């Protein structure tokens, strides 16, 4: 019964709980932890990554 | 400056070695151009230079 | 004995490292200090930056 | 390249200098690391081959 109420809930939960999963989804780099990242690559190339 | 053969690759922006770190370092924004040539014809004596 | 430059041997070895976070064994040369409990502090529990 | 002497290296300190003072024209060319950051860091298995 308290479905509408309960939608818009899950809605604003769904929502961020994709930003948290995508944080550790690499989007054309060799790791998804930035802290990484800059541990084994040059500045020259750590920043195209 | 006069360096050997082998060592003209660390004159790039952002090099290891003995002269790139402790001889002529280069920042990693030079934008610029390097020159070098064979100068074994007049900087090349008998029983070393 | 004189073979031309275009056709020389080459001695080539790789290294090719696991990057993951699996508990490592194969270190690098560096330092230890001591740790704190209560303090926030910059770490980099091995290779965890 | 018929056979390929792979050899793990165990539990150790690896510096990564004596390969700077190695036989002449030692280019350290990497293809998703770097050598000014390839001695401050652990490996869990490294694998060498000849």
């Amino acid at each position: 019964a308290l479905g509408k109420l309960q939608d818009v809930v899950n809605h604003n939960a769904q929502a961020l709980n994709t930003l948290v999963k995508q944080l550790s989804s690499k989007f054309g780099a060799i790791s998804s932890v930035l802290n990484d990242i800059f541990s084994r690559l040059d500045p020259p190339e750590a920043e195209v990554q | 400056f006069v360096i050997r053969g082998d060592e003209v690759r660390q004159i790039a922006p952002g090099q290891t070695g003995n002269i790139a770190d402790y001889n002529y370092k280069l920042p990693d924004d030079f934008t610029g151009c390097v020159i070098a040539w064979n100068s074994n014809k007049l900087d090349s004596k008998v029983s070393g230079n | 004995p004189t073979y031309g430059v275009g056709h020389q041997p080459y001695r080539v070895v790789v290294l090719s490292f696991e990057l993951l976070h699996a508990p490592a064994t194969v270190c690098g040369p560096k330092k230890s200090t001591n740790l704190v409990k209560n303090k926030c502090v910059n770490f980099n529990f091995n290779g965890l930056k | 390249v018929y056979a390929w002497n792979r050899k793990r290296i165990s539990n150790c300190v690896a510096d990564y200098s004596v390969l700077y003072n190695l036989a002449p024209f030692f280019t350290f060319k990497c293809y998703g690391v770097s050598p000014t950051k390839l001695n401050d860091l652990c490996f869990t298995n490294v694998y060498a081959d000849s």
